[PDB]
């Protein structure tokens, strides 16, 4: 029927002034207590680029080209083999040529290539999915490159809103990151065409996402509140159980695996089972932020170019925890060194300047509280694990741990404070495992690798645990 | 490896 599209509630739109703009993390700090509730929000940039994105790509960068990927929008269920073969059949284009091709296919569909009204193209996307005869769209996802100008004059490029600068911003908890991560530490370019889509995802680590549209047609996002995440996944399986918008129906998967086989489904089904959905229609010059654990999907209305990066502030730390456990439960190597980030942030808060942590926003305060809580819980657990270990008498060696984060060979959880190493060095395990029941081919001698400064961190934990709101 | 995600 598609009337639901017209009556979807829109997400909050903020239009700060230049003086309000500051940097995106402080701004998100300020607006968090309301936008948080929606999972998705939109910020109109009060700063214009002096050099537009096509010009920055053509002149500031040399021979910029990119390869595309082919998505099947909606068709008799595509099996994994057929899927994988055509995902990267896509040809390599030049910005100008991808634009030209997309606008030709758009003209072909609607006799003219002029942008069309948003309600029209959205209804068209959902009806095309339901019964369209077109098979595929080309989308240049995940391109490494940036359309912000390196020019010093450019007000947007020289601002702290440039995606290139965000991960190293003072309130970016990933500023502490050791090594770069594509899309996480550094932005990526997304270049779309008519009906090129991004299906429902919760991101990596429930981390925040920030996306800026540089140019082109509108982009429609559907966002779910972090609050609704469980309900979201619940309904999906039920409705995949119902054979409503049915997938391949394997019925033996982790949740993203199931999502990765479904034809993208309309928000109406989500509204029918009473899970909140908000719409954002993103134009050039607008940032869309997705909040940690906020599910979102979306599609393009035509040729367009956007730029996105994932980030974290301290309020994200509880969500990170949840992701970690799921990562472990699904026995998957985590994206981020969670424990290391807890420790580094917490010991930066410990030994603070203290001339800073006085009058500050409630959301930052809550994030600091969440960092301290994560730190205190981690140190208490590791203390009792170490006590148990010592009394077992199965731990032969103790070694000052000088490494970065390592991955436990059984669960796959990140280990920063401590791990138990073996004889060959290929079966280290986190302290969550009963060492008596370790059956390792290398032997039985177990060596505890422990961070050198554990005493300082224990003192920090005992300081924090007496502090207000950290119980 | 360190990265974001999709099917190749
Ligand atoms: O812009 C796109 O193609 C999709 N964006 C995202 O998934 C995001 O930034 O959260
Ligand atoms: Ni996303
Ligand atoms: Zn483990
Ligand atoms: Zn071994």
């Amino acid at each position: 029927d598609l009337k639901w599209t017209e009556r979807l509630p829109e997400c909050p739109v903020y239009r700060p002034t230049k003086e309000e703009f500051e940097d995106p993390l402080t701004y998100l700090q300020k607006i968090f207590p309301e936008a948080s509730k929606y999972g998705i929000c939109k910020i109109v940039s009060p700063l214009t680029a002096t050099v537009p994105a096509g010009a920055v790509l053509m002149k500031e960068k040399s021979n910029f080209k990119f390869t595309t990927r082919v998505q099947p929008l909606r068709l008799a269920e595509w099996d994994s083999d057929d899927k994988v073969t055509f995902f990267m059949s896509g040809r390599t284009y030049t910005f100008r040529d991808y634009e030209k091709m997309a606008n030709k296919v758009f003209a072909r569909r609607y006799c003219s290539g002029g942008s069309l009204p948003d309600s029209f193209l959205e209804k068209e996307f959902w009806k095309e999915i339901a019964c369209g005869k077109t098979e595929t769209v080309e989308y240049a996802c995940d391109v490494d490159g940036s359309a912000f100008s390196s020019a010093p004059g450019d007000p947007l490029g020289s601002s702290k809103w440039n995606l290139n600068k965000v991960s190293r911003l003072p309130k970016s908890t990933l500023r502490l990151l050791e090594t770069s991560i594509p899309g996480v530490t550094e932005p990526m370019l997304y270049i779309g065409m008519l009906f090129s889509m991004f299906a429902w995802h919760v991101e990596d680590h429930y981390l925040y996402s920030i996306n800026y549209q540089h140019c082109g047609a509108s982009k429609t996002w559907y966002g779910i509140p972090g609050s609704a995440a469980l309900k979201f996944e619940k309904v999906v399986k039920e409705c995949v159980y119902n054979d409503d918008i049915l997938s391949t129906n394997g019925e033996d998967g982790a949740f993203d695996v199931l999502l990765g086989k479904t034809t993208i489904f309309p928000p109406k089904t989500l509204l029918d089972h009473n899970v909140p959905v908000y719409k954002a229609v993103q134009k050039p010059g607008e940032f869309v932020v997705t909040f940690p654990r906020a599910y979102h999907a979306g599609f393009s209305h035509g040729f367009n170019c956007g730029e996105a990066v994932n980030f974290a502030m301290g309020d994200w730390f509880p969500f990170g925890a949840i992701a970690s456990c799921r990562y472990a439960h699904l026995n998957r190597v985590p994206l981020l060194p969670h424990e290391e980030l807890i420790c580094k942030e917490a010991m930066l808060l410990n030994s603070s300047s203290k001339s800073e942590n006085l009058d500050l926003t409630p959301t930052e305060l809550s994030g600091q509280r969440s960092i301290k809580t994560a730190f205190v819980h981690l140190i208490r657990f590791l203390h009792l694990a170490r006590w148990s270990l010592m009394k077992s008498g199965l731990c032969t060696g103790l070694v000052s741990n000088t490494y970065g984060t390592i991955v436990c060979s059984l669960c796959k959880r990140d280990c920063y404070l401590a791990f138990i190493n073996c004889e060959c060095y290929s079966h280290p395990v986190c302290l969550r495992h009963d060492v008596k029941k370790l059956d390792l081919p290398c032997g039985t001698t177990h060596t505890l690798y422990l961070r050198d400064n554990i005493e300082d961190m224990e003192a920090a934990a005992m300081k924090f645990e007496k502090e207000d709101g950290v119980s | 490896a360190a990265r974001k995600s999709a099917p190749a």
